[PDB]
RNA sequence: CAGGCUAAUUUGCGCAAGAGUGUACAAAAUGAGUGCGCGGUUUGGCACCUCGAUGUCGGCUUGACUAAUCCUCAUGGAUGCAGAAACUAUGUAGGGUACGACUGUUCGUCGAUUAAAAAGUUACAUGAGCUGGGUUAAAUACGUCGUGAGACAGUAUGGUUUCUAUCUUCUAGAGGGAAUUAGAAUAUAAUAAGGAUUAACCUUUGUACGAAAGGAACAUGGGGUACUAUUGUUAU
RNA sequence: AUAAGGAGAGCAUGGAAUAUUGUUGUACGACUGUUUAAUUAA
């Protein structure tokens, strides 16, 4: 094999006749067993790309003082749809910002072409739960796409931090300081055992390395404003990454979708 | 005998809780203190009214404690026993001294004076209850609201004239009066 | 931010001048305003607890700032704790000082009943 | 010119029980809606030090009880932690304050 | 319920079945006793 | 010295049988002297084998695995399960099992917390990763033995701890590539490999149970001095 | 024994060096010295 239980050329195609019509169990794993296993956890509606712009308090009346990142939404708009039977799930890519031109390659400007929609700066795909998620293409969505009080997920490329040690990356103890150490302070001690534990190191062993740079998300993050005019997207907490950098920000996973009420007021 | 005046301007919930603490729960003395025209409000809430009251044993104490408790949890208020060891929270200690007898093998019982499962004072703090807004000169945002605290300390005899805070109380009072006097001038 | 080894201020009548902290009770972070440690008594003051005698203590001040949740940071210039009893009952009687205001929102009525200050 | 400078006594009425606090101002740091003060009292005589955030609605007021006579000569009064220019209480300035304003109203 | 490598009856009323035999395992050998929980053995470990 | 063979012995266990203890009643618990066994931890035997050792081991760093379970989860038995606690046994190794004092050390001993402060394998797991508590010296003093040189599993103080990583493994990041196949831009699924993984407290109508003293299981809630939910407080 | 104990315009009469943990009590050797150049200075 070279990845799980399949002995299957990668060439073949046999999906499409393998199939529960003519009598056959519904596959434990396949496009359709993933939707299934996810349906409650999927959010109903796609999200918005939006661009942090730093942190601050949000001073509410009374007495409360609550830290708070803010998000911008620059021209976010709907791009295409990903349908279950052209894609193979539900979907929805929005669009931030824009680019000029001349940097726009040719591919991208006849995609862009054929849709009526100005070359936006990037591209990301929101998971929706079925049909009833995905939106008219060329849409802007605003700050108001979400109501104060709701919980969202917002997903963020960390700071980078380039090669890190095993202190910093692992959160390694390091060794001691002046009881005869011997350039031995921050390094990474053993690295094994002996021809016992297969005289080799052990696949998976923490090191030094690059840290950082990578996606990271924060769940449970309500929000608590929500301004139209400037376009901003308050969130309570901290978000992953720096002043200037691309988010992704929807409904979380581990909580119930909005009312029924405001799902289709803003679809509405 | 008769029962502690209510001090004029005390909340709706004062009357019926000194009703319960001596037709109830058997309480010998009640003495409620007004201790609210203090200039630096102590450190339990802006207008306390202390009220004492004397436990035939501390088992009695324990239960009419937790009794107070659950009769002011079908009100509203929360209130917060300090000195009421919880159901779970004995257990633990019984299980650590249990346990260490058995190894030791009973060496330690007769020197158990102190274990934590015992008290002779327990006070019931239930809080600023009814909040209002002040009247004061702010040229500032609004005005800082103040508000009546019910504070309830149920002891036993013996440990109610160790402490006294029936004197320290009243004459913290008077001080504080006399001082605000200075100020005014008469 | 009190730890073992460190040396408090006892603000109660309790007979003990000078304790030092044993062990932080109930959890891992070093005891702040509020916390319930383990102290031995280092000093005395010319049933009060003789020199070396092991109780337990609240943290009452701090020297470490504390941050409340409205954004107000309060800062002591020492570190000060009355003893306690395992059951929680305040040794002492009287207390001679300012406590920190992290003692009301802990549930330690039984010290805020003996008339400290509060800053 | 009007405005509380550093060095200045001020007294923060709290806006939950109205308990004032008095002190000599340390420091301001200006950092928009967080903008923040330091003063400093002994109460007993113990050193106790506060930042009150002016913008918060916890705080219900913010009073002037004595202006510093010269100007100081340094943005922090750091410095004031030492005993050697430690104003030590303020309640002088407190008692003299709320006599004025019983007095006159 | 006791596991013994020699299940034995202990009274007239002690059954011997074999029960959680399923198309995943061969079970284990039991003696049920409905008048004297204490005959309640079984025979092999999981 | 480690590895290898053996398993007398063990501070490693299981099963079978049942003298006996259990006011009664073998198997709730307990189990004499024994039998049949597993296993490779302690003290040994052997000697295939010259090599990092005589406390063969301690601490640090970093693990991986085992399950014969100290804590947390499910559960059978208990004239000796009323409740609570505790006992015995069956499932189960996901995550934890801390801190300090005195002991050269692990052996250990104690202090105070804690839901608990359980074990073992990996060449003391790991010194081309650290330490030197050790592993060996020459100096000196004392003690014991010897006619003496000396010896001692003695005692005390002191006493140079090398290496720029070739290969495999590993952690990261790259150059080229073969792709249903002319090659690209952008967004991407099935799937794969890993990560996260603790516990406590209040809340039962102080209820069930109990003569009383005592005292549960189940379940909900404890995100808000923002929204919202909820409980109170005053005004209409 | 320099015992100890009392003291020498702005935050500071301001850098460097002087400048080092202090005190007390034990064991051993009276003391200053000498010793295995290059692991043992006692
Ligand atoms: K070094
Ligand atoms: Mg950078
Ligand atoms: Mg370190
Ligand atoms: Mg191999
Ligand atoms: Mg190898
Ligand atoms: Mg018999
Ligand atoms: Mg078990
Ligand atoms: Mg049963
Ligand atoms: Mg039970
Ligand atoms: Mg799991
Ligand atoms: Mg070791
Ligand atoms: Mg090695
Ligand atoms: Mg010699
Ligand atoms: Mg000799
Ligand atoms: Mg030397
Ligand atoms: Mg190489
Ligand atoms: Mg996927
Ligand atoms: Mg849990
Ligand atoms: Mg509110
Ligand atoms: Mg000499
Ligand atoms: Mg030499
Ligand atoms: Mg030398
Ligand atoms: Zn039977």
């Amino acid at each position: 094999v070279k990845y799980g239980w399949s002995t299957l050329p990668k060439r073949s195609r046999p999906t499409r006749f393998n199939q529960v019509t003519q009598g056959l169990p519904a596959p434990t794993s396949g496009p359709a067993a993933a939707l299934k296993r996810r349906e409650k956890t999927t959010p109903l509606r796609t999200g918005v790309l939006a661009v942090k712009k730093g942190m601050t308090v949000f001073m509410g009346r009374t007495g409360a003082r609550i830290p708070c990142t803010v998000l911008q939404l620059d021209r976010v708009q709907v791009v295409a749809n990903k349908t279950r039977a052209k894609n193979g799930y539900w979907a929805v890519q929005v669009g931030l910002g824009e680019r000029r031109a001349e940097n726009v390659g040719a591919p991208q400007l006849g995609y862009y072409e054929a849709k009526g929609i100005p070359p936006k700066q990037t591209l990301a795909e929101f998971k929706v739960r079925n049909q009833d998620g995905l939106l008219p293409v060329g849409v802007q969505l605003f700050p108001d796409w979400f109501h104060v009080g709701q919980v969202v997920d917002v997903r963020g490329i960390t700071r980078g931090m380039g090669f890190a040690g095993g202190m910093k990356r692992h959160g390694f103890a390091g060794q001691e300081a002046s009881h005869g150490n011997s350039l031995n302070h921050r390094t990474i001690g053993s690295v094994g055992g002996s021809q016992g534990s297969g005289s080799r190191v052990l696949p998976g062993k923490k090191m030094p390395g690059r840290m950082g740079a990578q996606q990271h998300t924060v769940q449970n993050l309500p929000i608590l404003m929500v301004d139209n005019e400037l376009g901003i997207v308050v969130v309570k907490g901290a978000v992953a990454g720096h002043k200037g950098a691309v988010v992704k920000v929807q409904d979380a996973v581990k909580k119930a979708p909005p009312p029924e009420e405001f799902v289709e007021a803003t679809k509405q | 005998p008769p029962l502690p005046d209510i001090p004029e301007g005390s909340p709706k919930l004062m009357e019926p809780l000194v009703k319960f603490v001596s037709d109830e729960l058997g309480m010998d003395d009640l003495k409620l203190l007004d201790l609210r025209e203090i200039d630096p409000p102590p450190a339990l809430g802006p207008e306390v009214l202390m009220l004492f009251g004397t436990a035939r044993s501390e088992r009695h104490l324990h239960v009419s404690a937790d009794r107070l408790v659950r009769w002011l949890r079908n009100r509203g208020v929360t209130a917060k026993a300090d000195g009421l060891l919880g159901r779970n929270e004995l257990k633990t200690k019984l299980r650590r001294k249990a346990r260490k007898a058995k190894l030791l093998g009973t060496t330690g019982l007769p020197s158990g004076a102190d274990d934590g499962i015992t008290t002779g004072w327990i006070c019931v703090n239930l809080g600023t209850l009814g909040w209002s807004d002040m009247e004061m000169e702010f040229k500032g945002f609004g005005v800082p609201q103040s508000g009546t605290t019910l504070v309830v300390q149920l002891m036993t005899e013996t440990r109610r004239e160790e402490l006294a805070l029936e004197k320290l109380w009243s004459g913290i009072l008077r001080r504080s009066l006399e001082r605000q006097d200075k100020i005014a001038g008469k | 931010m009190i730890q073992l080894k460190t040396m408090l201020n006892c603000i109660d009548n309790s007979g003990a001048a000078l304790v030092e902290c044993a062990m932080v009770v109930g959890q891992k972070r070093h005891a702040s305003i509020g916390d319930r440690i383990v102290v031995v008594v280092q000093k005395q003051r010319g049933t009060k607890v003789k020199r070396g005698d092991i109780r337990h203590a609240v943290v009452v001040r701090t020297k470490q700032k504390v941050q409340r949740r409205d954004g107000s940071v309060v800062r002591f210039d020492d570190n000060a704790c009355v003893l306690i009893n395992k059951a929680g009952d305040p040794i002492g009687s009287r207390i001679n000082g300012v406590v920190g205001q992290e003692l009301r929102k802990k549930k330690w009525s039984k010290i805020l009943s003996m008339a400290p200050m509060q800053a | 010119r009007h405005a509380a400078r550093v060095g200045d006594v001020l007294m923060v009425t709290h806006r939950r029980g109205g308990e004032p606090f008095a002190g000599v101002c340390l420091a301001i740091r200006r950092s928009g809606i967080d903008t923040a003060i330091l003063l400093r009292n002994h109460l007993g005589k113990v050193g106790v030090e506060m930042w009150y955030k002016i913008y918060n609605k916890n705080v219900a007021g913010i009073e002037i009880i004595k202006r510093r006579a010269k100007r100081a000569r340094r943005a922090k009064l750091m410095y004031m932690r030492q005993p050697k220019h430690d104003m030590g209480s303020v309640e002088q300035y407190v008692f003299a304050w709320k006599k004025m304003r019983k007095v006159l109203s | 319920m006791k596991v013994h490598s020699a299940i034995k009856k202990r009274c007239e009323h002690c059954k011997v079945v074999r029960r959680k035999a399923n198309k995943r395992q061969n079970g284990y050998l039991y003696i049920i006793c409905p008048a004297n929980p204490r005959h309640k053995q079984r025979q092999g470990y999981r």
